[PDB]
Formats: C-alpha cells, structure tokens, sequence
C-alpha cells in the first residue's frame, strides 16, 4: 500500500512489501480474534 | 575497518542504464511509449538526470495470440558493456486472475525447458518462478533478474519466458530495465565483486562483526548497520551464504533486536525478510527457533521499535511448531503478568478507576510510541520535526487546528481535481525518518516532493499516494532516510467536488535535527543531487528537573483525592451527581496529569536523541531477574505482543491441545487478576477475550466467574479497581461464553447463595450479581424500558 | 414526529386530516420502540388556519402499547394555539392515541407536531417527599425532641422503648437525602441513645456490629453493617464524649468491639 | 497489615493513643520491635504510635533516632547494615516521626545536621532508586523546615556550602524554597462545621488528636492563607487560640501572622499544628520565608552569578541579582519575587499548575526588575561608601552597558560612537525608555561616579536620544507622554547637577540649548493659555530643569 518510489532503486523493494504484509496480515487477525 | 566497510557497501550501490537497450520480442508483444504508461506519474522532471522511463524503459503488452500463453522471449541487447547489478523482470497480471500461473523466467546469452536445455551453458540467471514476483496487490508484482554469473560478466542477453487463459496468457503486462553497479573509484571494482560473490569466509567474518564476535566486540552501532547493507545486497544478488547466518542466527537477532535501535531491526528484518523469500532446511523453523530462544530476554529488550519488528517476524514464522510459540508466549506471559500486578502503586489504581487513565505518569521509562501493527512504531527513537509556512499556493494557509501542534491546510477555494501545494521550511536540513498524514476525503491524491536548496536543483520525490482520500499517509523508518530541509505537499481535489473550503490534516513528520557526518555524506546514497551531545545532554536534564516536578505536582493534587467505594446508596448519588468541587478535583488532575504524560514523551525523547549521539560515538547499547529489573512501561508492551500474539494463534488455530496444562483454573484466575484488574483496557480486553476463547468452554469456567465476581465485588474486598469497566468486561465475557451452560448455572448459584440470609444480606454485591444475570438473560419486549 | 418544528409562520399545516361527513373523531397512534415515563404530551395545531385545530382531543395511553386506556374525558381544545395536556400522576407508556374531535367550523384538520415528553428507566433520559417515604415522622420525632430542649428528656423517654426505633432511624440516616437532612437524624440518633446505657449500646451495635431489625415486621436487610459517613463518626465520637453514668459502658463497648474486630 | 493501608493507619492511630494514655506500653512496643532488623512495616507503625510527647521522649531515648540517623550517613558516604532500599523509608519514618515539635529540633541539632550534606552529596543507585531517595529527601528537608526558624537556617547554610545548578539541586530549591509553605491548621468548634464536606464516604485517617466528627477540622493550607479564607472553608464566627486567651483574632491576619504571634507566645517551634478554636496587629510582620532566610544570608547574589515575559528582561533581573542588597529591595513584593526566581531557574510554571505568563500581574513581570533595581539605587547615595560600591559593580558585571544597549534598542537610536499592536508595542517601549532614564538618573542622583561614565554615556545612544526628544515643539505631544518626558527632564536636571557629566548638555545641536528651547516652547504655548482665559505636573518640569541646565551650562563655561 503506496509504498516510497525509491525502494525501487535498491534490492529491498520486495523486502519492504513483504514486510508491509506481515504487519498488515497481523493487524488482520488481531482485529478478526476480537470481533468474534 | 570503516573504511573497507564503506568501500563495501559503495560496491554494492547500483545505477540505471542511461542509454536504452533494445529489445526484439514476439509480435504478440506490442511495446508502449513511456510517456503513455507513465501518463499518471510522469517523470519528465526526472528526464533531467535520466530518471524517466523514455530514455532507458521497455515496455510490451500482451496480444492474445494462439501460442501467447506458451514461451516468450525477450532478446534484450545493451547499449555497451558494462558491470550489469541486475535486470529487473517486472509483470502486472490481469485483476480478474483465478490461479496464479507456473511460468518460469531466466536470463541467457545469445550465440529444464527443452529451450534453455539447448541454451543451458548460455544461461545467466536460473528459472524464476513468476509468482515469486507478486505484489500485494494480487495482479502486480516484479523479478529483480540477477545472479552470480550476471555479476560476473560485462553485450546481448535473453529472458526466457515459458509457461509449464492459461499460463502466460494471463501475464497481462511485463516491463523490463537494468541496473549497473555504481562507477566507484575502487580499483578493479568488478574483481572486488567476484571476490565477495565466491569466497565464503568473507560471509562468515560478516556474520561474526554484526555480532560483535570480532574486534573485542567494538562495533560500532554504524558498522553494523552497514555489515547489513552489505548482507542484504547478497541476498538480493544471490536471490551456503544461508548457512553462516543460520548457524548463528540466535546472536544475530540477540544483538539487532535486543541490542540495537529500531534501523538495525528494520534492516535486519529486511535481511531476515531477503532471507525467507529464498533443497535446503526449511527456514521457518530455523528463524522460529533463534526468535523464540531470545524471547526470554524480551524484558531486557532496549527499544520498542526493535521489539516490533522482532513480533512482526515471529507472527509471520509462528505457523511451525505452534506449541512453542504458544507456550513460550504463555510462560513468558505468566511470568510477566505476575511482576506486573506487583508493580501497581495504590496510586496508579486510583488513576485507572477514578478517571480511566492507564498510563504511568510516575515511572519515566517509556518503551514504544505509536501514533496511528497499524501504526508508526518506535517513535522514541526519533523526534517530533516542527516546521514554518514560507509559501503557499493561492490563498491557502495553514492554522493550529516537543510535538508539532496539529495543523491542516485550510484552502479557500477547493473546485473538483484541481492541484494545490504547500511548502514547508524546516528551518534545517533534517534526517526525515518517518511520516504521517491522516486520510483527507477531500483530496483524490497526495504528493509529496523534498528539496534542500531548491526543488529544481535538488528536488526529490518523497511519495506520492492516490488512496489518500481512504488511508492515512504513513512513512514508517525510511532507510535511506532523506536530508531535505524544504518539504512540498501538492494536494489534487476530489473528482466530482465543488466544497468551497476544504481542511487537509497535514499530519506529522519525525526524524533528527542533527544529522551525523555519515548520515549527511552525499556519497552514501543512490543518485545524489559531539558538541551536539552536551548540549543535548544539558536540554536532558531540565526534562529530568521539570518531569520530576510534574510528578510531585499531581502527587499532591491526588493526595487530597479520595474514592469513595461503590457500597452505599450516598455512594452511588456521588457518581451519579458529581459535586462541583469533585469536578473541579478532576479538571485540575486531567490537567496536571497531561503535564506528567508530555514531560514523560519529551524525557524519552530525550534520552533517546542522548543515546543517539552515545550511539554514534563507538558504543553498545546495554532470565527471570530481567523481568524484575524491567521497566512497567516494557512489560506492559511485552504483554500486549504476546496477547496479540496469542490471540492470532487462537485465531489462527493443535494448539487448543497444548494451553490446557498452562492456562487451568488457577492459572486463569492468576491471569485475569494480575491483567483484567490492574491492565490497560486494550490488555483487559484483550485479556478477557483471550481467555474466553481459551478456557470459556471448560466446565470449571462459570465458578471461575463467579469466583471472580465474589472475590472482586464482595463488599470484604478492598481492592481498589474500575469496577464497572471490569463489570463491563465480565458482562461481555459471559455473554461470549454464555453457551457454557455452566455460567448462568454458576451465576445465579452465587445469587442464591447471596441471598440466603432471607430464607446477613450484601445489597451491594447482590446488585452486581442481579444486574451482570440480568444482562446475561436478556441476551438468552415489556423489559425494553430496562 | 420532527424534532425541529416548522416554522412559527408555516404557512401551510405540515399535516391535515379531511373529514367524511359522517366522522367526528380522528386517532393518531404514537407508538414508541420502548416503554418511557410519559409525563406531558403536546400538540402544535397550524397557527396559520386555526379553523382546522381540533375541537377536542381525547388521550388514550398504552403502558403496553396494545390496550389504550383513556386519560379523562376529552379536552377542549377549540380556539389554542398550543396543546398541552399534562399527566399529573406519570404513567408508563409504550403508545399514545390521539383521538382529534372534528373543527367546529372546518371539514380539514390540520396538525404542526406532536411532542410526547418524559422519562426513561435509565439512561441519560432518566433525569412532596414526606408523602412517599417514612421520613415525615423523624421530623416530627427530631421537633419533639429538640423543639424544646426542657422537654428533650421526657420526649427521649417515651420515644427509646418502642422496638426498632433506633434501627429505622439508622437506616434512615445512611440513606439519600429524602427530605430530612443527615444533622437532624443524626440528632434524634444521638438524643435518643442518651437517654439511657442500655439503647446506647444497642446503637454501638447498629452503628458497629448488627443494623438488622430486631411479612410485616420490619427488616432493614438493605444496609451493609457497620458503614461509616460523617454522620456515623459524628454519633460515635458525641456518644464517647459525652459525660454521664453510662459513658462508661459506651466506651467499655466501643473498646469491646475493636478487640472482637482484632 | 501491608504497609500504607488505611486499615493499617487506623490500627496505628489507636496504638498511638493507647501509648499515650500509657507511655510505658510504648517502650513495651519497642521491645517487641527489637529495639537488628527493622522492617518498613516497623518503621510505619513506630513512626505512628510515636507521636506522643511521653512516647516521643521514649522513642528519643530509645537511641533508635540517632542511629538510624548515623547508619544513614554512613551510608551516604559510601552503627545499622543501612541499603539504598531502607533509605527512602527511612527518610519516610523520619518525616513522620519529626511531625513532632521536639523530633524536629532532633532532627536538626548538631548530631543530625552532617547527615543532611550527606544525602545532597549523594544525589549532588538505580534510577527507581535514586527518584524514591530524592523524593523522600525533598519531603524530609520540607517536614524539617517546615515553620522551622532553626532547620531553615541550617538548610539554607548547608545549601550556600553546597553551591561553594541543574539536576537534583534545581528541583529540589525549586520544591522547597521557591514554594509556599503550607501549615496544617487544627480548628475546634462547639458546633458542626458541615462545610467543605461531602455527604460520600471519606476516609481522613488523621492523628487522632485533631479529633472527628463535626466539631474538629484538619486544613492544610500556605501561610499565605487569609483567616477568612479558612473560615470560608469551614463556614459571625470568630477564630480564636487558647495561646491569645479572650481576644478575637482578626480574619485578614494570615497564618504567618498568627505564626509570628504564636512563636512570640512561646509556641514550641516546629510544633505540628496551629490548633485554633471556632467561637462566634495586621501590620504584624509574616514570618520569615525559606526563601527569605536564604536571601538574607546573601544566596540571591550568589544565584545570579550561576544563572509575555522578554527574555530581555529576565536576563536583566539575573544581572542584577548579583549587587549588594538588591535582594533585600526585591523581597518587597514575595509573590512576584519568587514568579521571577522560578522563571530565572527554568521553570513556566507558579507551582499551582499556572504558567507563569498567564499569572495575576504578570505585566509587572517585564518591567519589575528595573523597578526594584532604581528602588535600591536611589537608597544609596554617593556620599556613603555603599553608594560607591554598588555603583561600581553595577558598572563590572554590565548593568550600565545593558541599560544603554537597551535604550538603543527601544528608542531605535544608535550608540552616538495591526495599527494597534504597533501603537502598544510603541507605548510599552516608551514606558520602558521612562523607566530606563529613570534608573540612569537614580544611578547619577539617587534619591561618586566613574570619571569614564562621560565616555559610555557619550558613546551611548543616549545623546541621540535626547537630542531626539527634546527637539519638540509642540506642548500638546508633551502633554501624551508625561512620565516619559517628567523622566528624561529627571535625567537631565541630574546630569546639570554633576560637573563631570555636565559637558554632556553643552555642544559635542546640543541637549541643553534644545532643553532651552522646549523651555521657550513652554513658556509662549502658557502665555498663549492666559490670553486665551497631563500638563499640570509637566509644566513645572520643563521650567525648573530648563533653569538648572542653563544654569549649570553657564557656569561650566565661565569655569573654561
């Protein structure tokens, strides 16, 4: 989600999305545990 | 030494080929001018230094030929030999995409697939699996086409494309560019290369300096940031380099996470997140095994920011050996609990009965800050970035409606789709780390340029967001973090809107206003354009002076604050009605409260920008004793990890198996006194809720409530807690367990107890038992008007 | 229904009824999604055209909004620019029925808006006291005893024998204001525990150890034994204090009950 | 009990009166202590049932005081195994203990006084440890000093060897000098006093002789503190004391009045409580301050050289606390003398939660120091050695240059070698340049010079200035600024008055012969008045200094 441009120059472009989507895929369980 | 260090990560640099290459591709490929693909995001400012993609991108789309989804080819010849870093294999898949594709992508040379069979020895970087490449997007993503033999070498090349809509039938889009090593004055840069590419000691003696094995363990927090620049480029290069960090993996993670600030675990999480996108042993246990062997020194961790990351891996490894997260977690829960609840200071009780506020105004030591796992983290770390209006387009300004007072861009005339920016001096080239701005509805996108000396001199674009308007702005730990002084926000206005005036949060920016010698150095980045400690330190201690005064100041103010317990008729009308003098009492205690709390963030901050300068200047930073020296404000956040990181477990969920020798009746009750009770209201709820989908289907869970009840709200009980936000949790507890037949049974088990002095009555009790069975048996229309 | 009102000079009814020839009366039904305590209900007729304001109107209450039940004969409302009927005993209500007699001079009756004001349960909306609690005869007991101090004595006398006095008057002392101030019960308390050793220590006991009473006789389960307030720490330290024969055996007592507590 | 528990104190409380109806079961109380390992929970219930005069003696007698006291210092410096844990609830119990009257002369005799730099050297540990240590330690020296004539001067010499200022010292001056002192005042009444009460359940676990019920109060209150105020609190009702039998105490006296009084009627100092007594000589002096005491042994100079309101300002006030005396001319006005103190050190805040800007009369804040400074100038005159003295240190440490730099500034002149808010800006700026001259003026006559003063003034804006000022010929616009012109004619008829300063006036355009023509200006617009048949106090100033200049100027040049 609207990551910096200049990730691309570098080979940490993918490393930040993946990061990205470990912290927003936990966000998501947590929200989902408590909403049971 | 520094030096070598340096010369290693200036190798490591990459740069675009100014020249563009040719391609000859399949005709079911039809190449596209850069112009149109980057009609939304143009570059032609960047033409100047040739950024844009006219001068060095090749772009095709796909025509659904007969053989389109078999192989495809693209010849790709250079402008002139040179050190080739990597060739980038972008793809954007079609949206309305049922299955991923199996389509393998390899680079050969010009004079497995029975292709590349035929063009094995011409090979140059193996098959690529294209769903490696995704984006979170679902249809997006790219492969950074690299290897050691592309490192090796120097004039035509071919990416192989073959699928084993079908296969590349459904590779909607593909886009390719190269990237050259940067032109360093390094004598034979290109043997320098090989030489780290082959040799293996050089991986290990890497690993052994980022754990200050090596040196007398005199490594600077600097070098080892840089040990991981150099690591992650390997990785990248690459893709038995993964052995030597497998193999001391514990200490790796010991020193970054626990040892280092919030930087070294953002770019050892990078290297670790490098690491797992890689027949050898599975990776996920192997990380799993070093995380969970240093969760025990999690108290002793030195920054929140560090624990984050180290959480954020763990969550995403924790799927193999579910039991040992959880039951690590769990003993380490437990163990914490248990010094939490004896760190409660009468005084801190009444704060959270009283008034609900859950923080510890009297202990200095902070751990994380957050301002909103969806959220900036570590925030201690760096410090709040002030900024003056210089410059504004039209009539625009800014108004107020240490930290940055929020301020919005108030704009007198907004139209539909119509641009707008704003310049922001920060009086300073500043360290710009990290960035938030809220979600502005008003707005359709949001871009965001920096400059030091002038937008057309050293102008750079910092990002650019085009769902704004449905998410905050957040820029969390840039790590090549920018040194602009001058900060440019254009604002384009919702399509399809005519609101006269339009209020755009700015938002918050954060990062350093002194800048180390190495953090400024112009020559450290891709594509250019301790005198300070004492005074630091000086600044350090009035925060000392003053947050001590601020402390001793709401001391005495609460000294004369008294809590009436919940027990009496004349009790309740004083909650009822509060006294003009009881309101009073409590304005002056909000009041002086929020003193305590911004003199804790500024002390934080400053010990923090303190140890910062420590940390430049060659220093480090820093079982069950841990947890006893720990700081309340760590232990809390440590808990919060752990529940959320239970919680996602039992979301996730064997692991109801395991959790049931830990977590039994007095184990539960254990947890909930020591949390439930005396806990921050996200940790009493999250408590609460824990332990409903744990134990709330076990037979002994209903007396467990009701014991809770008896034991809390009997009029002998002198603890002092927020009863009715406590009430509420057990409310909600019983009704997410009221399928337990045993809770109501339980229940109303304790109401007829209570009032068999009827047949010496506790009204008080009686009335807390009557009210939380009624709620619970209305959820099991004259009743409405209750 | 519209909480905000039209305007004043609306100058056409928001709402208008067309009489058949043959109908007198026309109903409205307000029900409410949930039972309230309704204590007035307004009527705003259309100022402009007072010819269709409605004669008469007849109130009908539902306490649960399916047999209405008529608040009194119809009111006569010809010739008002605003309706109000106000219940003077509230009545727990779940639906309103309007019945409107016909204009004496209008086929059309028209209609501005219908408040129904009350109460809740609870909530935020849940916003003579000698008439609905016991308190009127302390009062007249502390003016009997007080009232003329020569006679304190005797007034004590004939008011200390009479069984659970001295628990009422406790349990009246510790509960909300109820149109008897806390001081005076505290006095009556203390005046009448003065009068002789025995009922002092039956006091020490209510205030320390045992409020209970000593389907009609009284009780008093509804306190929690042995709560403090100003009031109690008041009678106790004037009980200690005060010099006579019996001081004695109060303090004997007091003393008693804190090794018990020990 | 846990300690702390109000359960606990209230057991506590009727040990305390149980042993003072028999001391002897205090002694018995200590036995069954081991009076060695002495726990907090030991230390709380002595310190509670202690409070007795009967058990106070026993307890001093006990030897117990002293060799907590000696065991502590022992520690600090590095006959009782004393860690940095018992330290802070040590501290504690000796606050509580000292409550007493007799205690609190113990704790500051000669045997206890080395134990107090012990502790400031020590925070002059962990950091929990550390905090606590510091707390109970500001807490300590506050209980000690409290209304305390001796422990004040033996804790304000203890701190003038100390600094012979950032970190613990700054907060704990800043807590225990630069605050009000708050008094516990026991009212007696033989009616219920209901006001100030809340009809919900309290729990004031007091020492039990200042009572319960109705008829007895405990406030704790600043000795700033008017009567009527405590009466407000309580409740024609009359304050009395049994000290001042049969005599109605005045309601505007303010405790440290009633102090004064008490401890000239032989009140043993100290003493934990002002015990007054709700029945139905203002120009007394309040008793001395800590901070009071601090300055009169000459710590506000000593201050000064470690050193909305204008920075300007503050830095001026900081300057001239370092002359001789100046204090004492300060401490005239108490409550915005300690304003400026906590806003020399740091500090926002008035220690009420107010900053200190958004404070009562903060707008004489600005201007206050230079006020107080003329006020100790024209006191001192040239003739006495001490008028010499302070002339010239104000001229070493920078006041004379500062003042000039400052007219520079204001008036817009330089060294000779929307509407609204400009206007009162302009209007605070020329009462800044009134009181500048005035301070120059008191500086040269006060209500003998530097033979160089001619060269500074002279290479000052000064001569600009006036030169400026006096060219007016229009008697109306002197009539807008009366204090500033009555000022600079002050200015000018004292330079006349001194022959070294005289050859300012004369030519270098010069200031008297436009002092003159003012003079003239003067005289024809009072003509033109009697024809046509602030100025009243003005037209006599421009006459006079004219005169005195002329005259002056005259007899210069027949000196030439």
């Amino acid at each position: 989600q609207a990551l910096d441009a200049r990730l691309e120059v570098g080979l940490e472009q993918q490393a930040e999305l993946m990061l990205k989507m470990m912290s927003t895929l936990e966000a998501d369980s947590i929200l989902q545990a408590l909403t049971n | 030494t520094l030096e070598i260090l340096t010369s290693l990560v200036e190798l490591t640099r990459f740069e675009t080929l100014t020249p563009r290459f040719s391609a000859t591709v399949p005709p079911c490929w039809v190449e596209v001018q850069q112009e149109q693909q980057q009609r939304r995001h143009p570059q032609h400012l960047h033409q100047q230094h040739h950024g844009d993609a006219a001068q060095h991108t090749r772009t095709w789309k796909l025509q659904t030929d007969s053989n389109s989804w078999d192989e495809h080819v693209f010849e790709l010849v250079l402008p002139k030999a040179c050190m080739v870093g990597h060739v980038d294999f972008k793809f954007v898949l079609n949206s309305n995409i049922t299955n991923i594709p199996q389509i393998q992508v390899t680079l050969l040379k010009n004079k497995l697939c029975p292709f590349l069979e035929d063009h094995k020895e011409d090979i140059l970087c193996g098959p690529v699996w294209l769903a490696s490449g995704l984006d979170l997007s679902g249809h997006a993503g790219m492969l950074t086409l690299t290897s050691p033999k592309l490192v090796k070498g120097m004039r035509s090349f071919l990416i192989h494309v073959k699928a084993v809509l079908r296969g590349c039938d459904l590779l909607q889009e593909v886009s390719v560019t190269i990237r050259r090593f940067k032109k360093t004055s390094i004598s034979k840069e290109r043997v320098q290369r090989c030489a780290m590419l082959q040799f293996s000691e050089f991986h290990e003696k890497l690993v052994n300096t980022l754990c200050r094995k090596t040196d007398d363990g005199q490594i600077t927090e600097h070098a080892q940031s840089l040990v991981l620049d150099t690591l992650c480029w390997l990785a990248g290069v690459h893709s038995n380099l993964l052995s030597k960090t497998r193999k001391f993996l514990s200490d790796i993670v010991r020193v970054c996470f626990f040892e280092a600030g919030r930087s070294i675990a953002h770019k050892c999480a990078r290297f670790l997140a490098l690491c797992i996108s890689n027949c050898q042993p599975a990776f996920g246990p192997v990380l799993l095994k070093a995380l969970l062997d240093n969760m025990s020194f999690l108290p002793a961790a030195t920054t929140g920011g560090s624990v984050y990351w180290y959480f954020v891996l763990l969550n995403y490894v924790k799927d193999e050996d579910l039991a040992g997260c959880s039951t690590a977690c769990a003993s380490l829960l437990t163990a914490v609990s248990r010094q939490l609840q004896d760190r409660l200071t009468p005084m801190e009780a009444l704060l959270q009965t009283r008034y609900g506020l859950y923080s510890s105004p009297f202990d200095p030591v902070l751990f994380d800050l957050e301002m909103s796992f969806t959220s900036l983290t570590g925030l201690l770390e760096v410090e709040p970035l002030h900024f003056t209006c210089v410059s504004t387009s039209d009539g625009t300004r800014i108004e107020r409606d240490q930290p940055p007072p929020h301020q919005s861009i108030i704009i007198e005339r907004m139209h539909s789709g119509a641009r707008r920016f704003v310049t922001l001096d920060f009086g300073r080239p500043i360290l710009l780390t990290d960035v938030l701005i809220p979600t502005c509805g008003d707005l359709a996108s949001l871009s965001i340029d920096i400059w030091t000396l002038g937008e057309e001199v050293d102008g750079r674009r910092l990002v650019v967001a085009t769902d704004i308007s449905t998410h905050s702005l957040i820029l969390h730990d840039l790590i090549p973090p920018p040194v602009c002084r001058f900060m440019k926000i254009t604002v384009i206005g919702r399509y399809g809107s005519t609101n006269a005036r339009a209020k755009i949060p700015l938002g918050f920016y954060y990062g350093h206003t002194y800048i180390l010698p190495w953090e400024s150095e112009l020559k450290l980045m891709h594509d250019p354009l301790d005198q300070h400690l004492a005074m630091m330190v000086a600044l350090q201690e009035d925060i000392q002076c003053r947050y001590n005064l601020a402390c001793h100041r709401l001391e005495t103010l609460l000294q004369s604050i008294d809590l009436p317990p919940l027990n009496s008729a004349n009790n309740a009308q004083y909650f009822l009605r509060k006294p003009d003098k009881a309101v009073e009492e409590d304005s002056r205690v909000f009041s002086a409260y929020q003193d305590c709390i911004q003199l804790q963030l500024q002390l934080n901050l400053a010990h923090n920008a303190v140890q910062r300068l420590k940390v430049a200047l060659g220093a480090s930073r820093k079982p069950e004793d841990l947890i006893q020296t720990s700081s309340t404000e760590q232990l809390r956040t440590i808990i919060r990890y752990l529940l959320d990181t239970l919680l996602s477990l039992l979301h996730a969920s064997s692991v109801p198996a395991v959790l049931q020798s830990t977590f039994h009746a007095q184990a539960c009750e254990e947890l909930f006194k020591h949390l439930c009770i005396s806990g921050t209201p996200k940790i009493r709820l999250h408590t609460g809720l824990l332990l409903v989908q744990l134990c709330g289907g076990e037979r002994w869970w209903g007396q467990f409530l009701s014991n809770v009840l008896q034991e809390l709200y009997n009029s002998e009980q002198l603890l002092i807690f927020p009863q009715d936000r406590v009430f509420m949790l057990l409310s909600c507890i019983g009704q997410r367990s009221l399928s337990n037949s045993g809770v109501l049974e339980s229940l109303l088990n304790l109401l007829d107890n209570l009032l068999s002095p009827l047949q010496v009555l506790d009204i008080p009790m009686i009335s807390w038992v009557v009210m939380l069975v009624s709620r619970l048996l209305d959820y099991v229309n004259q009743w409405s008007f209750i | 229904l519209q909480a905000t009102p039209p305007h004043r000079r609306a100058r056409s009814a928001a709402w208008s009824y067309i009489f058949l020839p043959e109908e007198a009366w026309c109903d409205l039904t307000i029900h409410l999604p949930a039972a309230v305590l309704l204590k007035e209900i307004h009527i705003q007729p259309h100022l402009a055209s007072l010819a269709t304001c409605p004669s008469s109107v007849s109130v009908e209450v539902s306490a649960d909004g399916v047999n209405m039940l008529p608040l009194s004969t119809p009111v006569v409302t010809s010739g008002l620019t605003y309706i109000k009927i106000q219940l003077v005993k509230a009545e727990v209500a779940s639906a309103v029925c309007l019945r409107l007699h016909r204009p004496r001079d209008a086929s059309t009756l028209g209609l501005s808006q219908i408040k129904l004001l009350g109460l809740t349960a609870f909530g935020t909306t849940s916003s003579d006291q000698v008439s609905k609690t016991s308190i009127g005869w302390l009062r007249l007991l502390h003016h009997c005893l007080t009232h003329i101090s020569d006679l304190e004595g005797m007034m004590a006398s004939a008011a200390a024998p009479t069984a659970n006095l001295l628990q009422t008057c406790a349990a009246l002392l510790m509960s909300p204001y109820c149109g008897m101030h806390s001081p005076n019960i505290e006095v009556v308390l203390v005046k009448i525990g003065l009068q002789s050793t025995r009922i002092g220590l039956k006091l020490i006991d209510i205030l320390l150890r045992n409020c209970a009473a000593s389907l009609n006789s009284p009780l008093l389960f509804g306190r929690l034994n042995g709560l403090s307030s100003d009031s109690t720490i008041d009678i106790l330290y004037q009980l200690g204090t005060t010099q006579d024969p019996g001081t004695k055996d109060r303090i004997q007592a007091l003393l008693k009950w804190v090794s018990d507590s020990a | 009990l846990p300690c702390n528990m109000v359960l606990k104190k209230a057991v506590d409380s009727l040990l305390c009166s149980m042993c003072h109806v028999h001391p002897n079961y205090f002694s018995l109380l200590m036995g069954w202590m081991g009076i060695l390992a002495l726990t907090e929970s030991h230390l709380a219930t002595l310190a509670s049932s202690s409070q007795s005069p009967e058990a106070i003696k026993q307890l001093l007698d006990s030897g117990l005081p002293s060799l907590l006291v000696r065991s502590l210092a022992s520690f600090c410096f590095s006959k009782m195994p004393i860690t940095a844990d018992l330290v802070a609830p040590i501290l504690r119990f000796l606050t509580e203990v000292g409550n007493s009257h007799i205690m609190k002369d113990w704790l500051g005799g000669s045997e206890v006084n080395p134990l107090w730099t012990a502790l400031l050297f020590l925070l002059c540990l962990t950091t929990q440890q550390r905090t606590a240590i510091e707390n109970a330690t500001v807490a300590f020296f506050l209980q000690c000093i409290s209304c305390h004539p001796n422990n004040q001067k033996l804790m304000a010499q203890v701190l003038c060897e100390l600094f012979q200022i950032s970190g613990f010292i700054r907060r704990l001056f800043l807590q225990l000098m630069l605050e009000d002192e708050k008094v516990t005042m026991f009212l007696q009444s033989p009616c219920p006093l209901y006001k100030g009460r809340i009809n919900a359940t309290s729990h004031v676990i007091q020492h039990p002789m200042y009572g319960a019920g109705h008829k007895f109060r405990t406030l704790h209150l600043p000795v700033s503190t008017t009567l009527s105020d405590v009466l407000d609190r309580v409740s024609v009702f009359h304050l009395f004391h049994k000290l001042l039998a049969g005599q109605p105490l005045p309601a505007e006296m303010t405790l440290a009045q009633l102090l004064t009084l008490l401890y000239d009627r032989k009140l043993p100092q100290g003493y934990r409580s002002i015990d007054l007594t709700v029945k139905l000589l203002l120009e007394t002096c309040p008793i001395q301050s800590p901070l009071q005491v601090f300055a009169g042994m000459g710590g506000l100079a000593l201050i000064a050289e470690r050193l909305p309101i204008p920075a300007h300002s503050l830095a001026a006030f900081g300057l001239f606390l370092r002359l001789p005396g100046y204090a004492e001319v300060l401490l005239k006005e108490r409550k915005h003398a300690q304003c400026l103190l906590r806003l020399v050190l740091g500090v926002t805040d008035d220690g009420e939660g107010s900053h200190i800007l958004q404070s009562p009369s903060a707008n004489v804040l600005p201007t206050l120091p230079f006020h107080v400074l003329r006020s100790l100038f024209s006191t001192t005159p040239l003739t006495t050695d001490d008028g010499v003295l302070l002339r010239r240190m104000a001229l070493e440490i920078g006041a004379l240059h500062l003042i000039l730099v400052c007219l520079s500034a204001l008036s817009h002149h330089s060294p000779r070698v929307d509407v609204e808010q400009a206007l009162t800006k302009q209007r605070l700026e020329e009462e800044h340049v009134t009181c500048l001259l005035q301070v120059l003026a008191s500086y040269i006559n006060p209500v003998a010079l530097p033979s160089v003063l001619l060269e500074l003034l002279s290479q000052s804006c000064l001569i600009p200035a006036m030169s400026s000022y006096l060219r007016n010929d229009s008697v109306l616009d002197m009539a807008r600024h009366v204090p500033l012109y009555r000022a600079l004619l002050e200015l000018l008829r004292a330079i006349a008055s001194c022959a070294a300063m005289v050859p300012l006036l004369l030519p270098l355009t010069s200031v008297g012969t436009l002092l003159a023509k003012m003079k003239t200006c003067v005289d024809t617009y009072t003509n033109r008045l009697r024809s046509k048949r602030g100025l009243t106090l003005l037209v006599p100033d421009i006459q006079k200094t004219a005169e005195i200049v002329y005259a002056a100027t005259t007899s210069l040049r027949q000196a030439n």
